[PDB]
RNA sequence: CGAUGCCGACGCUCAUCAGACCCCAGAAAAGGUGUUGGUUGAUAUAGACAGCAGGAUGGUGGCCAUGGAAGUCGGAAUCCGCUAAGGAGUGUGUAACAACUCACCUGCCGAAUCAACUAGCCCUGAAAAUGGAUGGCGCUGGAGCGUCGGGCCCAUACCCG
RNA sequence: CCAAGCGUUCAUAGCGACGUCGCUUUUUGAUCCUUCGAUGUCGGCUCUUCCUAUCAUUGUGAAGCAGAAUUCACCAAGCGUUGGAUUGUUCACCCACUAAUAGGGAACGUGAGCUGGGUUUAGACCGUCGUGAGACAGGUUAGUUUUACCCUACUGAUGAU
């Protein structure tokens, strides 16, 4: 998988093929972050295979689709759960993140893993998502936000429109 | 005509890439005040890079190349030099549209100076990173006029000063003129404002 | 990790003085005036009230190495008070298993001559920093005291002294001369 | 003969220090690693051995 | 040198041998209180962790082993009393006295602290002969590394003629 | 690199087993990619240059550094690193002086630069081998060392824009 773009959830629903033995399989559903419903079916093969004695062929999807953001406009702070392989074993973290999207926070957890580890997509199991609230956070760097009186302003701010013009007869102010 | 720029708080190679592309566009480049230019990294790694610079030399005969300019402005020259196609006729054509000086000699010292913030140290560099001066950098493997450029730049300022003093003279004028024929200007200055030119 | 925000304040005594021209501090006592400039730190300084005068310094979106720049300048800055209101005296003490050091005060306290280091013909002159006066101490032999009213400066100065008396070609464990720093102190208790 | 005490105020600055093992720096007593980057700050020090 | 002259996104990294793209044209074990991120385990508002006091003895200099080791050098055992506590002992010293410092404990001040592992980038490990090569210049709010977006560039490939 | 030991004590001042990770191409191999319409095959002499894995000297750190002497380590290749007997020798050994008498590369630098002592044609002797002709990383003696006026480089000399 590839962590292209922002990430979505998808709801995936399969089960074993249905057979004399057994009429009625039972279901299994799992929370898929995935850029598209193409690679969510896929992964969702890859993680029951892994659990089960199933795979694409002796099994069938039974519902693949979007779970929307329920409160997309509130900020909320995210655990995730996860294992990934680095080059020389297997690891377990749990890290924190604020956003307002389950898949936002989930993408910025893709980015910042292969940041901080350089670990690729095909490396990381998203075990778990959960929202979190904010006497349950763990994370320095997520708690300094939770301040109902925030403020700060800021410094040196960088040029962005550095060619437009290009040759100019005044220096940049950073300070605003 | 020519496109004048000032050395200070440019960053060698940015400032290079840039004046090196407009020459070749067909542009004619003034660059002054070379010593004023800036290296990122501190200013002993960037000692040391000159220095292995230096031992690059024809073991059977030095005299014939590599030259190793130690003028602030003919090392920017020398890097201007090294992002065109000099060995070819369009390239010396284009590297001989620029000129190089250290300080701001005449007749640019009597005209105004641009810059490229897509070459400013302000704009490129962290404020926490370290940087050299092209002047010290030069002065200390071997420019021999460092003290003489800066005493004659102590006194272009000088006379710079006095310049600005005046201009803002005749614009103290300016202001207290445009107070006294407000009456006979106010039908002209309610166009400009209509039109943007006067907020 | 960058934190939001890291200050230190630097509480002022009412005999003290301390202007700010950007980042520089301007801190004036009995004693007289020091002047530092931090602009190689983006820090932002504050003086806050009018009656009890603080001074605050605040460093937003720091890193590690960003955030302990925030205490280096408080202290530099009690350092400057401390000099403008009490001076700083270093008491140096000369060393000596056989052959006495002698030490000659010149130009006012402003050049150190120092005479016979372990018996050695060769003369050592050191020049003290400017704003610093050396002197032999009059309350005890072999001592000489540095006054002055910056520590880097006066501090400074007497590592050089230090380091004139270096001995050489011999095993320092066993042959222990020289003019060592026996004390810092304040050239006006309070 | 030196003072004791005196004895004391150089052994300060000549005998109380530890010593680098990978490149034998010279180290305040309390130090836990070298501040030196071509032993790569080690911390493999020992004390400056007493003169008998 | 054709095309990012995008107001590209989030991080990591400073190198007084930085890094920079299959084959491929250079490096290992082992290390770092550089920096970042994680795992586990402890202790702290009954107020922790530094910083600022005392304590070296009561049975006892425990008996063995000693030319001689009293707590202090080895070999198996390694108890109590008074108490804020006190190892029948952490370090100091000879050929023996002699000697002091920690385990301990409370006086103080008032928010996080400590330990061990683990993995990223950087660093040490890292020495060759003509002067020298991420292709070069150069580049550090990147023109480096990891994960990702739009856009654009051009083969004798693909489409229409 | 680990650290069992050594070092009276004490692993790591200085060493370091059992193990293990590397670097170099001044050793020998392994291979047979280039050269058999020919790249002159050892050593010395002469001459310049470069490397550092530093013997000496400058500035330093550590010792089981009292001094003297010495040993370990750092920045470091600027300047030095010699005269001789035996041997073709490289290598070696000794004598003598010295601050020191370090180690190497440049087509195992250098034969249109020399020399030709050795190796490696044709003569000849000895030993062993062969019936013999003959052979021998076995000894011995005698055995032709060609050309620059071309291009470049270099050294100097006129000169040219
Ligand atoms: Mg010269
Ligand atoms: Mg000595
Ligand atoms: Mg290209
Ligand atoms: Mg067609
Ligand atoms: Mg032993
Ligand atoms: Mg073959
Ligand atoms: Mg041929
Ligand atoms: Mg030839
Ligand atoms: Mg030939
Ligand atoms: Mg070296
Ligand atoms: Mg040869
Ligand atoms: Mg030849
Ligand atoms: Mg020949
Ligand atoms: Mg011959
Ligand atoms: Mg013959
Ligand atoms: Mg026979
Ligand atoms: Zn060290």
């Amino acid at each position: 998988m590839k962590a292209s773009g922002t990430l979505r959830e998808y709801k995936v629903v399969g089960r074993c093929l249905p057979t004399p033995k057994c009429r009625t399989p039972p279901l299994y559903r799992m929370r898929i972050f995935a850029p598209n419903h193409v690679v969510a079916k896929s992964r969702f093969w890859y993680f029951v295979s892994q659990l089960k004695k199933m795979k694409k062929s002796s099994g069938e999807i039974v519902y693949c689709g979007q779970v929307f953001e329920k409160s997309p406009l509130r900020v909320k702070n995210f655990g995730i759960w996860l294992r990934y392989d680095s080059r020389s074993g297997t690891h377990n973290m749990y890290r924190e993140y604020r956003d307002l999207t389950t898949a936002g926070a989930v993408t910025q957890c893709y980015r910042d893993m292969g940041a901080r580890h350089r670990a690729r997509a095909h490396s990381i199991q998203i075990m778990k998502v959960e929202e979190i609230a904010a006497s349950k956070c763990r994370r320095p760097a997520v708690k300094q936000f939770h301040d109902s009186k925030i403020k700060f302003p800021l410094p040196h701010r960088v040029l962005r429109r550095q060619h437009k013009p290009r040759f100019t007869t005044k220096r940049p102010n950073t300070f605003f | 005509q020519v496109l004048v720029l000032d050395g200070r708080g440019h960053l060698l190679g940015r400032l290079a890439a840039i004046v090196a592309k407009q020459v070749l566009l067909g542009r004619k480049v003034v660059v002054v005040r070379c010593e004023g230019i800036n290296i990122s990294g501190n200013f002993y790694r960037n000692k040391l890079k000159y220095l292995a610079f230096l031992r690059k030399r024809m073991n059977t005969n030095p005299s014939r190349g590599p030259y190793h300019f130690r003028a602030p402005s003919r090392i920017f020259w020398r890097t201007v030099r090294g992002m065109l196609p000099h060995k070819t006729k369009r390239g010396q054509a284009a590297l001989d549209r620029l000129k190089v000086f250290d300080g701001i000699p005449p007749p640019y010292d009597k005209k105004k100076r641009m810059v490229v913030p897509a070459a400013l140290k302000v704009v490129r560099l962290k404020p926490t990173r370290k940087f050299a001066y092209l002047g010290r950098l030069a002065h200390e493997v071997g420019w021999k006029y460092q003290a003489v450029t800066a005493t004659l730049e102590e006194k272009r300022k000088e006379k710079a000063k006095i310049h600005y003093r005046k201009k803002k003279q005749l614009m103290r004028l300016r202001k207290q003129a445009e107070k006294n024929v407000e009456k006979k200007i106010s039908k002209f200055t309610d166009v400009l404002k209509t039109h943007g030119l006067l907020v | 990790m960058k934190t939001i925000l890291s200050n230190q304040t630097v509480d002022i005594p009412e005999n003290v003085d301390i202007s700010l021209k950007g980042r520089t501090v301007i801190v004036k006592g009995p004693r007289g005036t020091l002047r530092r400039d931090f602009n190689h730190i983006n820090v932002e300084l504050s003086l806050l009230g009018k009656k009890k005068k603080r001074l605050r310094v605040d460093k937003w979106w720091g890193n590690r190495k960003e955030l302990a720049t925030v205490r280096t300048i408080c202290s530099h800055v009690q350092n400057m008070i401390k000099g403008v209101t009490l001076g700083f005296r270093y008491k140096m003490r000369s060393v000596y298993a056989h052959f006495p050091i002698n030490v000659v005060i010149q130009e006012n306290g402003s050049l150190v001559e120092i005479r016979n280091f372990l018996g050695e013909k060769y003369i050592r002159r050191v020049r003290m920093r400017p704003g610093v006066a050396c002197s032999v101490s009059q309350a005890q032999k072999d001592e000489l005291v540095l006054e002055g009213n910056d520590i880097e400066l006066v501090s400074n100065s007497a590592a050089l002294i230090q380091q004139a008396t270096t001995v050489k070609n011999k095993d320092i464990r066993k042959f222990l001369d020289g003019i060592y720093v026996s004390e810092k102190g304040t050239v006006q208790q309070a | 003969i030196i003072e004791p005490s005196l004895r004391q105020l150089a052994q300060k600055y000549n005998c109380d220090k530890m010593i680098c093992r990978k490149c034998y720096a010279r180290l305040h007593p309390r130090a836990v690693n070298c501040r030196k980057k071509k032993c790569g700050h080690t911390n493999n020090l020992r004390p400056k051995k007493k003169v008998k």
